[PDB]
């Protein structure tokens, strides 16, 4: 009965899941750290990165 | 001022290299024009310039 409103949790835990995820992924770039990026490229090859 | 001919690349934005890091760098939203001519005939000397 309830799962009208834990669905909506859900969905809204669900979100925040993906977006912390997101924080994983490349996208095209050599890394998915930015840290990493800096320490191993200056920042005119970073910067493209 | 005057370089070698191999250093005329680092005279742009995003450039890395001796020239650009110790002796000039320009930003990376850089405006304007760069121009490079060859001055063999006018900077090098027998014994050396």
């Amino acid at each position: 009965a309830l799962g009208k409103l834990q669905d909506v949790v859900n969905q809204n835990a669900q979100a925040l899941n993906t977006l912390v995820k997101q924080l994983s992924s490349n996208f095209g770039a050599i890394s998915s750290v930015l840290n990493d990026i800096l320490s191993r490229l200056d920042p005119p090859e970073a910067e493209v990165q | 001022f005057v370089i070698r001919g191999d250093e005329v690349r680092q005279i742009a934005p995003g450039q890395t290299g001796n020239i650009a890091d110790y002796n000039y760098k320009l930003p990376d939203d850089f405006t304007g024009c760069v121009i490079a001519w060859n001055s063999n005939n006018l900077d090098s000397k027998v014994g050396g310039n």
